[PDB]
């Protein structure tokens, strides 16, 4: 009969049942959204947003709620850190319950369409057979897509009749949902300009709307109709899978590299902020202009916010996790409690050494303390015998500036080594490893997991697009080849391949 | 000339590069 | 207009006049000259 | 016509007793002239290092790459 | 088989299955817009790639503020 | 046939020695521009300014050590267009920053696209099912995941596989040392697919050649086959009996056998592609945490896994200085992880 | 007109000579450790 | 305790192999 | 060995659910073959 | 709305049963050592 | 572990017999995929649309289950006519030959590196006019081999050379 | 709250195994009924 991998092909030529299965899939996806939101809310810890934000807790789907308006909870807390006094219905809980209710309603609609499948809407008046006028259905759907895109751009994102979207500063320290005016011009095409989102969703939507008016009105040319097999729904499936993996690759790129639509405080920093020293340079210039203002190292480093110092830490890097190191980022190094300050390394004389930072590539990196110019001065040797650059020989002391360990000058070699090991990983922090029983191996942020999943899905959907394009373009030879193939495939039988009017 | 174009697009760079390589054997540092 | 934008526009123009237009013209002439019989 | 039918033809070999060695020698003078080192930028055996440049040359910026390349390849 | 109010309302939208404009139709303008959209995608790809640097378009996190 | 598009279509699909087709307008230039580019880059262009290496026959390398090395790490993920802001139209500086690797890779991606389109086109015109174009999707996935998505997940094109022999061996050992890719279950599925496909090829060839029917009186049995015969040239029943009573199971259906021969290598390649896509983001099956904790608390607990981890540390530390010259890694002999004696 | 066996003989001889010159260059001059 | 799961999975694979060898669908020639 | 605890559920149920699916698909099909005769 | 003309039977012969069981069990064997960690 | 130690001590990757084995397995996969694709692609129509195509073949039948001419012509148009194996017996001999010979060669390569006839050693094979070493990919591979060499069996070696 | 860990497996598998048994017994019967006609 119908093998296990063809079982969903019975609904290929039954439009009502096709709507039913689409409804069931939509119901399942909405139910997943609601259930994931509920589970995340059950396991979320909203107490500390600066050292235990959403992305440190493995919050995958909540940032997408917080990205475009839903920053509050019925429990009287906000992802931004403020305490909500009178939360509205559209909180995290309300969104979750709405998605569950929509899942139930879509399930009921799927049941109705599965039972009542033989509607005159799906039957061709000319022939009476079940059929779908796909070019016009596409125009209707493109009208709907354009209207929704324009509405989102003009009302939701601009906040004319909506919350706006998440906007943040350069360093993720002061971010909130707010309206964004549309950025018409070249600046709208900056991926890190949130305003360019609005300018897009308006303008693109308008064009989409206009495109809908074309596709409802204008019938396809016969040439493209026969070439693309527009009367075959599997053409639509192939092209849709094509566009879908295209979008998946684009979203994967904007996730990994970052953009205005992937704020760091919602998904964690990127690997490239760590690679280029994006936050280290900002902290350095902050303390430098503080020093130029007459402040000292203690005061200058005390003015650095804990959030900014937390970003300057390799454990927050998405390129440090593992494929099977599962769970929240707090399950690895731990839950960050406090910042111990900048460990200046004053050598025996007083020169400032600096521990070379771990690159993301290396699981384990040697602890070497390079000089200002960078000749190696001291390090933690592997072979102690005949050691030249041991911290014992050179002599080093760790003076802490800022943080809870401020103003403390350790000058023993052991305690210097212990904080050299910490300074190898960027800024040094205190961690709670007991609440979640953390095992001391780094995990990936939601940024990395999104990138992984959608990269793999994009490749697999490229395979699917190949398969279904092949099927729709080779429908006539699905069951096998006939005897006609033997005459045309002969070399030189016809001047033009395939065509038999030639010779 | 398409046969000529294909075969000679393959051939002319090939002999040119082989002559260059046989010369390059003698560079002798 | 930045140097990069000028380079991009020039790249489009040279792509037209060095790759697309020559290949298209050659295809058109050869297809119009060497024609199949009994089509 | 079939490949062997061309190869054994005398005309083929009257053509390719002259055409093939011409370019086989053209490549020889392409590299023996030192022209390849100039087109492709490949250092000669006496150009990997020079004064103040006893270390490996590396480009460390995307956009000024040409600038530091001349600076390093001033020679 | 079944006739419904919404079915009657939406029947004109699914009554021209197989209706095709004769010949090439609108394919030339389709190809022209395809060229334009290809150029647009190339422009934005080179903008983020920073192979196409546009003035007042700073592709960087620091452009946020 | 009358219309200009019909005339171009008729000429492109002409039955000649080399089928051109519409896909040939994408395959033949790019493919050519790829292959010659490799032959150029591996023959005259250097890696002295990107990797600190010699990589051309001109510099003195052989077929093994000659390669088209990746661009400099400072280039990031630049498209490295010859007219771009890096080379700025200068061919020499373009070759010196390793832009020829970008040329070869970007033209090879479109050459693979054009060849798969060629497979689809010839399958359509000949009138057979398009299973060969879908089997080339495996190689396309390998190239896309290993040469494009892996460096695009990493810092730059520098960490892509440099196009060579010794370069590819260096890529193999680099990926092992830094990702522990042998421990990756998707790599395991891929090598399973590859070795199983080689196994299927060998067994099928031997079985077919050794259950041939006696269609002649010559000891050399190759001439006893006619291409157009409507008779199977070998015994499926005898092969089934042989493998059933030797191995317990055996193919009974030729169509299933030949689909299996397709599915095994393709599935292997796609599985390994998933693993390399994972490795692009450093999402690596590097370690088993339970054994790491036990060995941390039990200094007598040793497994071959822990020995492999130590070998990976050795690879990383002893390779980083010369393999990533842009980082300027100075590891003294004190900090380099070593063993007793050697 | 020229027997193809002689053509094959001379062509293979010349190709083997070229590859042997490559081998010599491998044991001589640049690319050799000496 | 994971040794229980590992042993169970390996034994299940061996059992599937046994049943595939000895309880296969017998090949027969169609008519 | 500090192993995960939901990994037991993951392995056992990811083995069980496809296995029972395959067994059901086989038994259904056989039943139908027997019913046809 | 009455009987659907698109109803078709579904099958899984015994060879496919053993193939599926082997695939699932071997995947469990491979990925169990990674899920437990 | 055995792989990494073998590479560290013998440089099996640069040894040409292992390269022949890699060619053998990669070509075996290539030819397996190609042969399966072409046989599955030219299957003769013997099956309805609600039925698996594999049931178009009956065990023990006398007729061929696919058109060899169609697959041969398709593969000839794909590359060129001369490349295709018009003979099926020669095709299957080649299928049985390529991986078997490749695996024979790599097994023999391991057998020869058992007695320490190692893969190629092009380390420091390119030197400038002064005579200082310009690295190649062989040298960078040597660095990985050296890391594996020093870290393997950390406590077993008391003398600098790994002669055993 | 501290609860057992194999109790998860106990509950989930003791629900799953009888449930799939019942579902298989139903589908198999139906398939046979359809095959008879
Ligand atoms: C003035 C109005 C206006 C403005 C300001 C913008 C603004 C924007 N548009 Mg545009 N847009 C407009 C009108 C406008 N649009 C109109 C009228 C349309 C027609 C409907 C579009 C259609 C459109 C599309 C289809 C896309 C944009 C995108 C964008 C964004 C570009 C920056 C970015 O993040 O790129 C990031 C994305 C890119 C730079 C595009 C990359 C394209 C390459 C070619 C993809 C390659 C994929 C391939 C399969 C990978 C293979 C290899 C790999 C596996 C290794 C930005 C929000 C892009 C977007 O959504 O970005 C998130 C986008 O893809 N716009
Ligand atoms: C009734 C409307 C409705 C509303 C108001 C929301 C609201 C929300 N959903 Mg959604 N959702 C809905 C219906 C709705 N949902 C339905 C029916 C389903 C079932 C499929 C889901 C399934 C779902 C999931 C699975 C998830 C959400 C989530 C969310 C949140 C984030 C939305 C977001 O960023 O999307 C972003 C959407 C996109 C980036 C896609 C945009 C559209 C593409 C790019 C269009 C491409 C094709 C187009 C035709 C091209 C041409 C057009 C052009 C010419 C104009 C938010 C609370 C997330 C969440 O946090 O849940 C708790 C989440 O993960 N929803
Ligand atoms: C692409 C979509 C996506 C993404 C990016 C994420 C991302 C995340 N999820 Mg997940 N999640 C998703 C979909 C996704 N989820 C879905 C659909 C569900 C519903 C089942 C869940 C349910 C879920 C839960 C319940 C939890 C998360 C959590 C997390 C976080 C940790 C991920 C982790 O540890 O993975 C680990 C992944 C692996 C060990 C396997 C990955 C490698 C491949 C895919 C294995 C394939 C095996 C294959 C099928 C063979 C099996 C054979 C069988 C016989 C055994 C992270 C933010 C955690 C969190 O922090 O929540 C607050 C958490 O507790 N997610
Ligand atoms: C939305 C996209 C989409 C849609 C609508 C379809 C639809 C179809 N595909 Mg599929 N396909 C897709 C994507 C899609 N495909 C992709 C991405 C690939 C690449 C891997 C394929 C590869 C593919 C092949 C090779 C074949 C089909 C076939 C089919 C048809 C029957 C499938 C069936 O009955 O499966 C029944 C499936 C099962 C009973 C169990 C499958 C269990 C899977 C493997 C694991 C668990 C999945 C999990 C629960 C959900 C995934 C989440 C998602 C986000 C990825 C049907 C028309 C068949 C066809 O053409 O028949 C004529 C066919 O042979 N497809
Ligand atoms: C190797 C990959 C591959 C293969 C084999 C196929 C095969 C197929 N596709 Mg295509 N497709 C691909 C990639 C591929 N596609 C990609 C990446 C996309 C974008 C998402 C699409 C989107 C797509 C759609 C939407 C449709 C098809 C369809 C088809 C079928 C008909 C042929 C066709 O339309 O060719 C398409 C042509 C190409 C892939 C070649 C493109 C060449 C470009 C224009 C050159 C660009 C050069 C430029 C200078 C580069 C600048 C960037 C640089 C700086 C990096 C066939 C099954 C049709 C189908 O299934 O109909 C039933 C169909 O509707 N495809
Ligand atoms: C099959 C043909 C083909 C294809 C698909 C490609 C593809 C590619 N080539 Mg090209 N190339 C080709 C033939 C081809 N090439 C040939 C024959 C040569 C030898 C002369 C070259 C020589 C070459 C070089 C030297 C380089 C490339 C590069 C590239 C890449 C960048 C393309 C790009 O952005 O160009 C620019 C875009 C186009 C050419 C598309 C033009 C689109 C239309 C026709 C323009 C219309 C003009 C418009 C109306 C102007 C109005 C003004 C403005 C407002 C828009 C890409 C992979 C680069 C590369 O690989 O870098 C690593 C590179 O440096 N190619
Ligand atoms: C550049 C570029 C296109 C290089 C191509 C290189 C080239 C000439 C490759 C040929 C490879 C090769 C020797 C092919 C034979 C492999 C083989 C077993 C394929 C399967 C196969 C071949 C047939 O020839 C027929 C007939 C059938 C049926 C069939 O399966
Ligand atoms: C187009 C079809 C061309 C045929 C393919 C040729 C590709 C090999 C080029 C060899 C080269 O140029 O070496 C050219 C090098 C040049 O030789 C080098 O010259 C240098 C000059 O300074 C130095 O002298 C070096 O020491 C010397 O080795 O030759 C060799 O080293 C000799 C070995 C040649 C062996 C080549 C055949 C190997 C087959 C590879 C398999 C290909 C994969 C096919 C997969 C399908
Ligand atoms: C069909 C027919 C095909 C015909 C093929 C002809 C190819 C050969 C052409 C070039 C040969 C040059 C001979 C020569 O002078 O030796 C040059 C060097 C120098 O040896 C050196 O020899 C020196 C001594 S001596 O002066 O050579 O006597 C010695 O001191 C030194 O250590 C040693 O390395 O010897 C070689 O290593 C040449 C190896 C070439 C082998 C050909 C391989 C063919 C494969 C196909
Ligand atoms: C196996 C595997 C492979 C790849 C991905 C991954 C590794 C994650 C893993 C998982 C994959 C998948 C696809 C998991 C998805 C899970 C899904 C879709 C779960 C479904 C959740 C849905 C739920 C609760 C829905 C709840 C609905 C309810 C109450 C409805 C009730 C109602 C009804 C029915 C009528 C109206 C009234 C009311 C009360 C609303
Ligand atoms: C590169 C680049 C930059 C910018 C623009 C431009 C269009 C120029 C673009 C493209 C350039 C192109 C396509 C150049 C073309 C160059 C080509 C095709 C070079 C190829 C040369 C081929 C070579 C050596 C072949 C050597 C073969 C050898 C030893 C074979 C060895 C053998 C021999 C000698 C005898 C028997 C045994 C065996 C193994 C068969
Ligand atoms: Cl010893
Ligand atoms: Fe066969």
């Amino acid at each position: 009969g119908l093998p296990w991998y063809r079982v969903h092909t019975v609904v290929l030529n039954d439009p009502g049942r096709l709507i039913a299965v689409h409804l069931m899939h939509t119901a399942l996806v909405a139910g997943w959204a609601g259930s994931m939101a509920l589970y995340e809310l059950a396991v979320f810890d909203p107490s500390d947003p600066v050292l235990n934000p959403m992305w440190r807790q493995g919050m995958f789907v909540m940032p997408f709620m917080a990205r475009i308006g839903v920053t509050d909870s019925w429990g009287g807390w906000s992802v931004t850190g403020e305490s909500v006094a009178n939360p509205g219905f559209w909180s995290f809980e309300g969104v979750a319950l709405a998605h569950i209710g929509l899942s139930g309603l879509l399930f009921l609609a799927a049941v109705w369409h599965w039972v009542y499948w033989d509607l005159e809407l799906f039957r061709d008046p000319r022939t009476g057979n079940p059929a779908l006028d796909l070019p016009k259905i596409f125009g209707i759907h493109l009208l709907l897509s354009g209207v929704l895109c324009f509405g989102f751009g003009a009302f939701h994102v601009t906040g004319a009749w909506g919350p706006g979207i998440w906007v943040s500063d350069a360093y993720g320290i002061t971010g909130k949902v707010q309206p964004v005016a549309p950025a018409w011009g070249a600046e709208g095409f900056n991926p890190f300009n949130p305003s360019g989102v609005a300018s897009h969703h308006i303008a693109a939507g308008i064009l989409g709307f206009l495109a809908g008016i074309f596709h409802i009105a204008v019938r396809p040319p016969q040439r493209l109709y026969r070439a693309l097999r527009m009367g075959n729904i599997e053409t639509v499936l192939s092209s849709s899978i094509a566009a879908v993996f295209w979008s998946a690759f684009i979203t994967t790129g904007t996730m990994w590299y970052g953009s205005a639509t992937t704020p760091i405080e919602l998904f964690g920093p990127t690997r490239y902020q760590w690679d280029s020293g994006y936050f280290q340079q900002e902290i350095e210039r902050r303390v430098e202009n503080s020093l130029n203002e007459g402040l000292n190292l203690s005061e200058a480093w005390s003015r650095i916010p804990d959030k900014l110092a937390f970003y300057d830490y390799i454990g927050n890097n998405p390129a440090k996790g593992g494929l099977f190191r599962a769970g929240p980022m707090n399950k690895g190094d731990g839950i960050a409690e406090a910042w111990l300050g900048h460990p200046i390394f004053q050598d025996k004389e007083g020169k400032e050494l600096t521990v070379r930072r771990m690159p993301a590539f290396f699981e384990t990196f040697p602890v070497i303390l390079v000089d200002k110019d960078g000749i190696i001065r001291a390090d933690i040797p592997f072979r102690r015998a005949e050691s030249k650059y041991s911290i014992e020989q050179v002599g080093v002391t760790v003076s802490f500036y800022g943080g809870k360990l401020n103003g403390q000058v350790f000058k023993d070699a052991p305690t210097v080594k212990k904080y050299a090991r910490k300074a190898q990983l960027g800024e040094v922090l205190e961690f709670d490893r007991t609440t979640l029983e953390s095992d001391g191996v780094f995990r990936s942020s939601p940024r990395g997991w999104y990138t992984f999943g959608h990269a793999n899905f994009a490749l697999l959907f490229f395979l699917g697009h190949l398969w279904h394009g092949s099927r729709t373009l080779f429908r006539d030879v699905f069951s096998g080849i006939g005897a006609e193939v033997t005459e045309q495939v002969e070399f030189g039988a016809f001047q033009k391949l395939g065509d038999r009017s030639t010779k | 000339t398409f046969r000529w174009l294909a075969i000679h697009g393959l051939a002319v760079p090939t002999v040119f590069f082989l002559g260059a390589i046989t010369s390059m054997q003698f560079i002798q540092r | 207009m930045t140097p990069s934008l000028s380079a991009f526009i020039n790249s489009l123009l040279l792509g037209l006049f060095v790759v697309v237009i020559p290949i298209g013209a050659a295809l058109f002439l050869v297809s119009q000259s060497d024609r199949v019989t009994r089509t | 016509r079939p490949f062997s039918d061309i190869i054994t033809s005398i005309r083929y070999w009257i053509i390719h007793s002259i055409t093939i060695p011409a370019l086989y020698v053209a490549g020889w003078l392409f590299v023996s002239t030192g022209l390849a080192y100039d087109i492709f930028g490949t250092p000669r055996p006496n150009e990997y290092f020079t004064q103040d440049r006893q270390q490996v040359p590396l480009v460390n910026d995307r956009f000024s790459a040409k600038q530091e390349l001349e600076d390093l390849t001033k020679g | 088989a079944l006739r419904t109010r919404l079915g009657e309302l939406l029947r004109p939208l699914n009554s021209e299955y197989g209706k095709v404009a004769p010949g090439w139709g609108t394919t030339p303008i389709m190809g022209f817009v395809m060229l334009l959209f290809f150029l647009f995608l190339l422009i934005i790809l080179q903008i983020y790639n920073s192979s196409l640097i546009i003035e007042n378009v700073d592709v960087d996190w620091a452009s946020l503020g | 046939g009358r219309g200009w598009f019909d005339l171009i279509d008729d000429w492109l699909k002409r039955d000649r020695f080399v089928f051109v087709g519409w896909s040939g307008l994408l395959l033949f230039p790019t493919s050519y521009l790829s292959i010659g580019g490799w032959f150029t880059g591996t023959t005259f262009v250097t890696s002295w300014y990107t990797h600190g290496l010699a990589s051309s026959y001109l510099e003195g390398c052989n077929f093994f050590t000659a390669a088209v090395s990746t661009p400099a790490n400072s280039m990031g993920h630049s498209l490295l267009l010859l007219w771009g802001p890096e080379a700025q139209g200068d061919f020499t500086r373009w070759c010196q920053i390793g832009g020829l690797w970008a040329f070869c890779a970007l033209h090879g991606s479109f050459a693979l696209i054009g060849f798969c389109l060629r497979q689809f086109e010839i399958a359509r015109l000949v009138g057979i099912r398009p299973y060969n174009a879908i089997a080339f999707s495996g190689p396309i996935a390998i190239f896309v995941s290993v040469f494009l998505m892996y460096p695009l997940g990493q810092a730059s094109w520098f960490f892509a596989p440099s196009l060579g022999v010794a370069a590819i061996f260096r890529f193999l050992l680099f990926i092992q040392g830094f990702h522990n890719f042998t421990l990756n279950p998707f790599h395991m599925m891929g090598v399973a697919g590859i070795l199983g496909a080689a196994l299927l090829c060998a067994i099928h060839g031997a079985t077919v050649q050794n259950t041939i029917f006696e269609d002649g009186d010559a000891a050399n049995t190759f001439r006893a086959f006619t291409p157009t015969q409507a008779e199977e040239t070998y015994s499926m029943v005898t092969a089934n009996r042989f493998w059933s009573q030797i191995f317990g199971v055996a193919f009974s259906n030729k169509r299933w056998l030949h689909f299996f021969m397709l599915f095994v290598p393709l599935a292997g390649l796609w599985t390994s592609a998933i693993g390399i896509v994972g490795l692009a983001l450093n999402l690596r099956a590097y370690d088993f945490v339970s054994q790491e904790l036990r060995a941390a608390e039990d200094p007598e607990f040793e497994t071959f896994y822990t020995k492999n981890i130590l070998l990976n540390e050795g690879i990383r530390s002893w390779m980083a200085a010369q393999d990533q010259p842009h980082e300027n890694f100075i590891f003294p002999e004190e900090v380099l992880p070593r063993g007793n004696a050697l | 007109r020229i027997p193809l066996w002689l053509i094959a003989t001379v062509g293979g001889t010349l190709a083997l000579t070229v590859v042997g010159i490559f081998f010599y260059g491998s044991y001589s001059g640049v690319g050799s450790s000496l | 305790m994971e040794t229980l799961v590992y042993v169970f999975l390996l034994a299940g694979t061996l059992g599937v192999i046994f049943f595939a060898v000895f309880f296969r669908d017998p090949p027969r020639i169609a008519k | 060995m500090n192993v995960s605890v939901a990994a037991y559920l993951a392995v056992l149920l990811g083995t069980f659910v496809p296995v029972v699916f395959l067994v059901t698909l086989y038994i259904q099909s056989e039943s139908r073959k027997a019913g046809s005769s | 709305s009455g009987p659907n003309p698109n109803k078709q039977p579904v099958e899984l012969n015994r060879t496919s049963l053993f193939w599926g069981l082997l695939l699932i069990f071997v995947l469990a064997v491979l990925f169990s050592s990674y899920f437990f960690n | 572990n055995f792989m990494l130690v073998f590479q560290a001590e013998h440089n099996i990757l640069m040894h040409p017999f292992h390269q022949l084995g890699v060619a053998g397995v990669f070509g075996g996969s290539l030819f397996s995929a190609m042969h399966g694709s072409l046989v599955t692609s030219s299957l003769i129509r013997e099956t309805t649309e609600n039925e698996s195509a594999n049931y178009g073949y009956k065990f023990g039948q006398e007729e061929e289950t696919y058109n060899i001419v169609a697959a041969h012509g398709y593969f000839g148009r794909l590359i060129f006519q001369y490349a295709s194996f018009n003979n099926s017996r020669a095709l299957h001999f080649f299928l049985g030959l390529w991986p078997v010979v490749g695996i024979w060669f790599t097994a023999l390569g391991v057998m020869t590196m058992a007695f320490n006839l190692n893969g190629f050693n092009f380390n420091q094979s390119v030197v400038d006019s002064q005579g200082r070493v310009i690295n190649t990919w062989a040298d960078i591979l040597n660095r990985a081999n050296l890391g594996m060499e020093v870290m393997h069996e950390r406590n077993a070696h008391n003398f600098p050379l790994d002669l055993a």
